[PDB]
């Protein structure tokens, strides 16, 4: 139906009767047409900026009676379930967890034949570790039938094991505090169904129709229409013995009211029975439509069974009665939500859904919109009530409350309903509410916390890093198409915060993500959207960096064509303090040479002097790399500044060892002669010098090269963490810490692993850990290897000379020699 | 065509695309068969390379009263090959590698070539460049060769119209992409090349 920005708003005022939930489901159980159905029947539309569909607004109404029904506190008939989207693969780990965290409630969609399959059940787990209610559906019943051609009997002893299986995951994980939360038939916390034909329900629907031709509350009705309960045709009576006196089977009352129901319908409409099948309709005042009338086969059944038991109200039904609202679960969830005190002022906000209390909004990630290359924050309002306008302080993944790092006191430019596809404009958003946020691209890389307390923490953060460590060369297959590359490379970078598209010296297009299955997507979605183009894609390759271990053994000196201008300098180490404290926004390019200067004397051990004298850094204007000006009264030196900078920018984007960026290089610039007419010193004189004598330098000051190390976290039930440490026993990881979630057998173990020795990890983990593992890895930190990049044979010079070889470059590096002038 | 076969030649930050030792071989066969002869190397970039291979050399809108106008070459690589690249940056910073051209006139221009020992750009050799080649500066149909500056290699000036007489063709020898304003490195240029590249011998006297 369609809503106004006020029915909206009015109805998110109400978070009583609002609904935040996912749906845990393996695509191949038709999770994409369950939802669908969903959408297709509750979905909300508004009464020219499109963006990257995340959330489905949902509207259902019931009766005052049913309302009653809801064990938590409610009010009105009125109901908004906010339907956030999840992904398809598990393996994208750290945007699944990003999704449940921001949820309350979770539609668990299980198949009739196969059950509850090894992905399904490690999300729920997962999901129940966020403490997160589920709610079942049993799918894909159909296959049952038509297929297995199996009897009323056997197919509800299917349902009672899956069932069983569930419970079995269900009570085994969640949290005792949280209470009994597993799924009984009889309590309507599981559907049946078929998302094929369309149809589903609960014992609960069954109870209100036969509700009163027992005369009985139905209470009662559904409590016997599960489990051992019979009724006999015969002696009209309800027993609690699958025999009658004499010693006869009875069936049971859900094979009775429900499956025999439907059971028929199939049999009759699938054998053409043409003289029962009316009459059998009739009795289930099923009413065809004219044209409705004439069909047969599937497709009558398929009709038959839509106005019989529509699927999406059966779900809609679990979602309203059992799930929780944003203010039961956020009683119990806010504690394991705050990386603060459990008392804090904030924390108590959250329990109590306060929206008068100080903003505590969570960014789960950042969406595509169609305004520009800019992209909304997507996220929940735990605490107080966001509006546009208001300024917020925007928390980034390292703030802490203490320091002043990674934080942004800056404006919410716009508030808007994440429609689906389209957003709508809102004043304001209480807590409780799934909201989307409008200029926050530029502080807020993917996740993040915005507050308003000063002393806020964070919430809990979802570790993601935007470190490109794998990359490709992309190539068109026929030259002809090269034009609509150049267009596609520019839009995938422009639909993910993390990708990247830039073009080597060389003149190539590389395409650089955050891992293997990251940058894999996004290579399919270039070569069948942006691009559309067919493309040669080179294998996948590590990024590593180019760094020195020591002071340039001798000064370095290069000079230009001319043989007019020299530049005098060396080479020395930066310190991974220093480097990490660039890489942080500590030590910052844009900063006041002075104040930052003060930051790096001060706190980083340089020598003011030095610090005052930086001319830029590197690569692009921002890296670890500096060039200091350690010059002494060179006339006109200002004026070829600009040259060397920009020198210092290609120098240290494509290193001497193999074309590798250069990391923790600092380069001092100890002379420089030039000719007393500018003519002579301009930049195709100066730039290739200066680029000339720092890989001189370099390669005097004991080169060696880095390589990029994940941060692994892995989930896994003790019995399988046998799996995880013989995998990274074969891939050279690291054991950081392993510890165990205080009551179940759910270990979680934490690793350094290699990013040049994760290819296919996940693919491998999976067999180890019988499929049981949940991995989550992110990029933490640069190693510099021991051995020799020039030596051919060593560990590194093995990287080095394939890479080069790779590149078609020289097999061999190039002596500091080839740099120095040739004197 | 001058270019042997092979499929269509291209300039590369990259590498000369499409021109192997061998063709190189076979297009200078070809050339002599036909009557010309190699004089010299002409290095430069990307942009300006593909022009004269393909569009020929030509003079356009040169300073009438500057009298050493001309296109400048040499017999050694090495010297050619430092002109071999971008003269000034790219919006962007880069100074890209360039290419080296194999120039070639017709071997009835040979009249033509002179040489001398003193230093071609300023006056002192003027008045003996004009006595070498029978009239007053600048070059016509007529080329200098002398050292390039006191002791420096020799450098060759063909006359704006014997130079759009030429014929040009890539070299197998390969500029650095990774090494912009290096020199040239002695074991890159190709034996084979090396065989097919003396010089002729110029006069020294007046004719």
């Amino acid at each position: 139906v369609a809503f106004t920005v006020d029915q909206m708003r009015s109805l998110m005022d109400k978070v009583t009767n609002v609904r935040n939930m996912s749906v845990i489901a393996h695509v191949d159980h038709g999770k994409s047409t369950l939802t669908d159905s969903l959408v297709q029947r509750a979905g909300i539309i508004s009464a020219g900026i499109t963006i990257k569909s995340t959330a489905i607004s949902l509207y259902s109404e019931m009766s005052d009676e049913d309302v009653k029904e809801i064990k938590q506190k409610t009010d009105g008939n009125s109901f908004l379930i906010n339907l956030i989207d999840s992904p398809g693969h598990v393996d994208f780990s750290s945007e699944v967890t990003a999704a449940l965290r921001v949820t309350d409630g979770a539609l668990v969609v299980v198949d009739t034949i196969e059950g509850v399959c090894v992905q399904t059940e490690t999300v729920l787990r997962q999901a129940l570790g966020e403490r997160i209610k589920p709610v079942v559906v049993i799918n894909k019943v159909d296959r049952a039938l038509l297929e297995l051609q199996v009897s009323k009997e056997d197919l509800y002893q299917t349902f009672a094991r899956t069932v069983e299986s569930v419970n079995v995951i269900v009570s085994t994980y969640a949290d005792e505090v949280l209470g009994d939360v597993q799924v009984y038939p009889a309590r309507g916390t599981v559907a049946f169904g078929s998302g094929l034909h369309g149809w589903a329900f609960t014992i609960r629907q069954f109870a209100t129709r036969y509700a009163k031709k027992f005369g009985v509350d139905k209470a009662k009705m559904m409590d016997r229409l599960w489990g051992d309960s019979f009724f006999n045709p015969k002696t009209k009576k309800w027993t609690n013995k699958d025999t009658d006196a004499e010693g006869k089977p009875l069936e049971r009352a859900f094979n009775m009211f429900i499956l025999d129901p439907i059971f028929r319908l199939f049999t009759a409409i699938m054998n053409f029975k043409k003289d029962e099948i009316p009459v059998l309709l009739e009795k289930l005042e099923i009413v065809l439509k004219g044209d409705e009338k004439d069909l047969e086969g599937k497709a009558l059944l398929k009709v038959v069974m839509r106005k019989f038991l529509p699927a999406a109200d059966a779900l809609l039904e679990m979602i309203v009665l059992h799930l929780p609202s944003p203010v039961t679960a956020q009683a119990y969830r806010a504690e394991q939500l705050y990386e603060g005190p459990a008392d804090d002022a904030n924390c108590i906000a959250i329990k109590n859904c306060d929206p008068k209390a100080d903003l505590m909004l969570y960014v789960s990630k950042m969406v595509p919109t169609s305004d520009k290359g800019r992209f909304y924050a997507f996220g929940r309002v735990f605490a107080g009530t966001v509006k546009s306008g208001q300024k917020v302080r925007i928390q980034g993944p390292n703030y802490v409350p203490g320091k002043k790092d990674d934080l942004f006191i800056k404006a919410i430019q716009r508030v808007v309903l994440m429609m689906g596809r389209f957003v709508e404009p809102i004043d304001d958003c209480p807590a409780g509410n799934i909201i989307g946020l409008v200029g926050i691209d530029q502080f807020l890389l993917k996740t993040g916390t915005l507050t308003t307390s000063e002393t806020a923490h964070n919430m809990k953060v979802m570790k993601f890093s935007v470190s490109p460590v794998v990359q490709v060369a992309v190539e068109v297959k026929n030259a002809n198409d090269l034009p609509k590359l150049v267009e596609g490379l520019k839009r995938l970078s422009k639909s993910d915060p993390c990708v990247l598209t830039y073009m080597s010296e060389s003149g190539e297009h590389i395409v650089a993500g955050t891992g293997e299955l990251h940058l894999e997507i996004c290579l399919q979605d270039l070569e069948h959207d942006h691009a559309g183009v067919p493309l040669k894609i080179s294998p996948p390759v590590v990024a590593y960096r180019e760094t020195v271990e020591s002071e340039s053994s001798q000064t370095a000196l290069s000079k230009s064509p001319n043989k007019h201008n020299r530049i005098y300098l060396k080479a020395e180490p930066i310190d991974e303090e220093v480097s990490l404290a660039i890489e942080n926004g500590i030590i910052n390019p844009r900063d006041d040479f002075k104040a930052r200067a003060r930051i790096m004397a001060d706190d980083y051990g340089w020598d003011v002097t030095d610090a005052r004298k930086i001319w830029c850094f590197g690569p692009d204007g921002n890296g670890p790399n500096l060039v200091i000006d350690q010059t002494k009264a060179v006339q006109y030196l200002h004026e070829i500044k600009d040259s060397v900078v920009a020198a210092f920018q290609w120098a240290t984007k494509e290193g001497p060892i193999f074309g590798e960026e250069m990391r923790s290089v600092r380069v001092n610039i100890l002379d420089v002669t030039l000719h007393a007419d500018a003519i002579h010193r301009g930049g195709g004189q100066i730039i290739p010098t200066m680029r000339r004598a720092t890989y001189a330098g370099f390669l005097l000051a004991d080169p060696k090269i880095q390589e990029p190390v994940f941060l692994v976290e892995i989930q896994c039930p003790e019995q399988a963490v046998g799996g995880i440490y013989s995998v990274l026993n074969k891939k050279r990881g690291q054991v950081v810490s392993e510890e165990q979630r205080p009551g179940t057998p759910l270990f979680t173990v934490k690793a350094y692993l290699p990013v040049n020795e994760s290819f296919g990890f996940t693919g491998e983990l999976r067999q180890a850990t019988g499929g049981q593992a949940f991995p989550q890895m992110v990029f933490d930190h640069w190693s510099t290897l021991g051995s020799d990049p020039l030596d051919p044979t060593s560990k590194a010079g093995e990287i080095v000379l394939a890479a080069r070889k790779r590149h078609g470059m020289k097999e061999e590096v190039p002596g500091w020699q080839e740099y120095y002038d040739k004197l | 065509e001058f270019l042997g076969d092979g499929g269509d030649v291209s300039f590369s930050t990259r590498g000369t695309q499409n021109w192997t030792v061998e063709r190189l071989l076979q297009a200078h066969r070809q050339l002599e068969e036909r009557g010309y002869v190699f004089v010299g190397y002409h290095g430069t970039f990307l942009e300006a390379a593909q022009s004269i291979v393909f569009g020929g050399v030509r003079a356009r809108s040169q300073d009438l009263d500057a009298i050493w106008r001309g296109f400048y070459i040499a017999g050694d690589p090495a010297l050619a090959y430092g002109y071999a690249q971008d003269q000034e940056p790219d919006a962007r910073g880069r100074i890209r590698n360039g290419a080296l051209l194999r120039v070639y006139v017709p071997r009835s221009s040979l009249p033509g070539f002179y040489r001398t020992s003193l230093t071609l750009a300023a006056p002192e050799a003027a008045g003996e460049v004009e006595r070498l080649i029978g009239h007053p500066l600048p070059l016509r149909l007529d080329a200098i060769t002398g050292p390039e500056e006191e002791g420096g290699r020799l450098e060759t000036i063909l006359g704006w119209p014997l130079a759009e007489r030429t014929v040009v063709i890539p070299s197998a020898i390969p500029t650095d992409p990774r090494n912009v304003g290096g020199d040239l490195d002695p074991s890159s240029i190709p034996d084979k090349e090396q065989a097919i590249s003396a010089l002729p011998d110029y006069a020294s006297q007046p004719g």
